[PDB]
């Protein structure tokens, strides 16, 4: 297992053991498993993060600002803010997707995203 | 008014794992 | 010895080359477009859509080669010219 | 009155408490952004803008940070005298202090004093957010950068006039008793070197460290102006506590 | 006397030999090149699989085409030889 | 002994392995380029319009090449030089 | 002299073209594929059975290529198309 | 026999070897020069302009081996040595 | 006159003499493109020395496996010809 | 039954021609390379211009020398033909 | 025209193709190995001592299978088999 | 009737062409991937020029080594040509 932490910039925002950690870089798709080898990628403007979990649910949150640091023995997405799936307000996150701000409309791409509809 | 000290000026830094160049 | 056996030797012969050169170069080249397309999705999976243009503008202009040359090896084994 | 400024006392003690809260809340980010900037800074070239030091420096931002309530005893006054001593420092070192202002008080002082405020933000400065921190961070950012091009005191190919160094004057929170007004230049940054820790597995960087570090380093300005305002808000609420104290001992 | 019919089937067998090395080298190399990419993909998203399947079969699919385009022509060439007397 | 037959076989066997040349480098130039396209169009879109002049200059020179070799081709097959 | 002699001599050069292209294909192909597979399990360990498949795919139908031309060149040199 | 007949019989081989390697060279490196150029105009647009100047050069180093052999294959074909 | 035997020796010499380059270009090429990923893995992880000649060897053995069946059937061309007169 | 300097001509061109497609082909591609990382690292840092050059014209050195020997002995094979008996 | 000669001439041809092949696979594998030892010595110069272990074992098998080749090349040319 | 030297002669010209491609390919291909990576070791590392020395010149030495063999035994075929007579 690998631990994960999503640390956001005022709070650390979550903490755990998981499987298997999906995201999206500059660079591209990007899965991490244990022992994958140290990195550190900026987070796509609009990226969704999910943290598959061993028997639990796939933990997916919508990030805004990330920056993902992977070491031996953990994964850590510093974010500007992230927002868990069930926080999501999908009207308001389907109102400021295709907004004219652009970091407006990364941060409901994202939240989109987390919610599945994509 | 009495000018900062230049010392008393904290200054903002970078670590770097390397010697000195 | 028939001259027409000698010309049809080197006409086979030389339609080989055709082929083989043709072969070669259809296979890797597709290979190597094939390479940044499989990359390229699996990175972001969404150019999925918008990739396949470029990649088929490549395929093609490789596939062109080799589909003339193949025009070309029939003209060699099939109509030779220069065949007395 | 004696109500009043023990009931003000009382809500100060607890504002210090979640003010205390929330700046341990933002220890573990700072420190894992630092590491990241570390590590980036070892595998790259120092030559971004934020780290060079402009030649001929002549112009200095300097972000005075008090609060908006004027109930504390002498944290503004403080905060404006350490301020004032910066700004004879600047000149001594022939620099132009152009100043932005954080909390209405700090605006109040400097608009009798007939000083330029060149932008102020207030509002926050009980319980600033990260938002309010980037807002500020990005601001002095700007202004640096449009620094870079200006010649004499010609904007040159930017069309804005901009600032050559970046100073942030503003109270730290020590202890309950202890807090002092510090002044402390964010920008350019002092590249130091430290003693080898790490380096023999190499970091992985996607796409590559010049990018990242790019990215990074207005993240970690914005993080060090919101810790700086996450401080503020303690030793405001701090002083407050003891000038409530004074007040009620008085009443 | 040399037998016409002898040195066709000569010229034929080296022309289909030609045609079927060039094929093998085409058809291993580009296969191993579609194949790196595939792995790739698979190493740094382990859970892209199922979608590289797509583009993989597209291209490894086309480039045994071209191989197996070979493998016709060469039958033709010593099978039935073009300009057999 | 027909000398033409020679001339016109080893002229086949010329042309079969200018021909194959040219189609091995044609086909693998081709396919290097369009995988530098479609790898630049994948990992941005909004590149997809400026990213076609160099890779059209790089299939103009490689096809040059080409098509160069395939000319010659020609010139060995249809008119050899040296013919007698 | 014997016809069979020629034809044999052609048969045996054609094999030999055969299992030359048939070698350089497979062990440049599993040179790339393999790089990729020691890539890949250097970046993710724990990823190494999910890399064995298409690992597998790409070397099984690399090989294939190749044992098919194997095949031929016996065709070619044990029972010779053509031969009299 | 005549011995003339050989010798452009060999001379059509030479030059056939001559352009069909000079064509693989050019091509392959017209390719590995383009990608080069698609990517690093991928990767910065404001970088257009300031790399048309090394790729122009590496085209210019490429292409100087193909036209020689060019040079040479003319010279093959056209005024055989030692035609006698 | 000629002896048809000598014209058989020739061509299977020529013949194993193509086997044999063929897999001596596909086993250096090969081997330098493994080599060349494992010694990109041990620059960037240590540790690794350990686990990547797993893979490594799979490949290898793999690239030689063609290598060596050619110079098989290459001395089967040069000693013991098939079709031999 | 003819001039043995026409055989020995004949060999004598198709060596050379096998020299110079060597030669070519080896020029070429390596060209191609060492100018791919020269046109890379001009992108990443175009003030490196001036800088890669050095490294870069060493390696065109290289490998452009093994191409112009290659012409030498192709010469010495087609004009002064060693063996011309 | 004694049999020995076609078969020495024979041998010859097929020594060339021996090295050919082996200086081909030689040069571009070392080439490729070398090229990772330098972009690891670059990445991590204190790495030189721990990178030179492994490039040493893929020289180590490339130049191997080259000096094969070069054996068999005397086998071929000194003592020829099938030889009269 | 043929002059067998003639025959010889060819045949020696012919492998010596090949030796001299081959050598000429592998050297070229060869120097151009090593200069590769040492141009883009100094694009990302500007005075890596003498650290980089040592391997780059270890990888040219055996690619020339390689190189400078098959010149040796090309100079063998075609002068000293064995088998001759």
């Amino acid at each position: 297992d690998l631990n994960v932490e999503i640390v956001a910039v005022e709070r650390e925002l979550w903490s755990g053991p998981a499987t298997f950690v999906f995201t999206r870089t500059t660079a591209g798709e990007i899965g991490i498993l244990p022992r994958h080898i140290p990195l550190v990628a900026q987070l796509v403007d609009d990226a969704m993060v999910r943290v598959e979990r061993e028997g639990e649910d796939d933990l997916r949150i919508a990030v805004d600002g990330g920056f993902l640091s992977v070491t031996e023995e953990t994964v850590r997405i510093l974010v500007e803010n992230a927002q868990f799936e069930s926080e999501i307000d999908a009207d308001a996150a389907k109102e400021d997707a295709a907004s004219d701000d652009e970091r407006t409309a990364a941060w409901g791409r994202a939240r989109l995203r987390a919610l599945g509809q994509i | 008014a009495e000018a900062l000290d230049p010392e008393d000026l904290e200054k903002e830094s970078v670590k770097v794992r390397k010697p000195a160049p | 010895l028939d001259p027409n056996a000698i010309i049809t030797a080197g006409a086979l012969i030389g339609g080989g080359l055709i082929m083989g050169g043709g072969a070669i170069g259809a296979g890797i080249g597709d290979g190597i477009a094939g390479n940044a397309l499989i990359s390229g999705i699996a990175r972001q999976p969404e150019a999925q859509g918008r990739l396949f243009t470029p990649f088929f503008i490549t395929v093609g202009l490789v596939e062109a080669a080799y589909f003339i040359n193949l025009a070309f090896m029939a003209l060699f084994v099939f109509a030779t010219p220069g065949l007395q | 009155i004696k109500k009043i400024t023990k009931a003000q006392e009382l809500i100060a003690t607890s504002r210090i408490a979640k003010a205390q809260a929330r700046v341990e809340a933002a220890r573990p980010y700072a420190a894992e952004i630092t590491n990241m900037l570390t590590e980036l800074a070892g595998a790259s070239a120092l030559d971004h803008p934020l780290l060079v030091e402009r030649k001929q420096p002549k112009r200095a931002g300097v972000l005075v940070v008090s609060s908006d309530r004027g109930l504390c005893g002498a944290y503004n006054a403080n905060v404006l005298r350490r301020a004032e001593e910066l700004f004879s420092l600047l000149r001594d070192e022939g620099k132009d202090p152009v100043l932005y202002v954080v909390g209405r008080k700090a605006l109040g002082y400097f608009s009798f004093r007939q000083r330029t405020v060149v932008e102020s933000w207030t509002g926050f400065s009980e319980r600033p957010t990260y938002e309010n921190a980037r807002e500020i961070a990005d601001t002095l950012v700007n202004a640096f950068m449009a620094g870079a091009d200006d010649e004499g005191d010609d904007a040159g190919a930017d069309g804005i006039l901009g600032v050559d160094e970046l100073h942030i004057v503003f109270t730290e929170f020590r202890s309950m008793l202890s807090q002092t007004a510090v002044a402390r230049r964010a920008a350019p940054m002092e590249v130091e070197y430290v003693g080898e820790v790490g380096p023999r597995t190499l970091y992985s960087f996607e796409p590559d460290p010049e990018t990242l570090f790019d990215a990074l380093l207005p993240r970690y300005i914005a993080t060090r102006v919101y810790a700086a305002l996450l401080e503020a808000a303690a030793s405001e609420s701090a002083s407050r506590r003891r000038a409530m104290k004074s007040a009620t001992d008085n009443a």
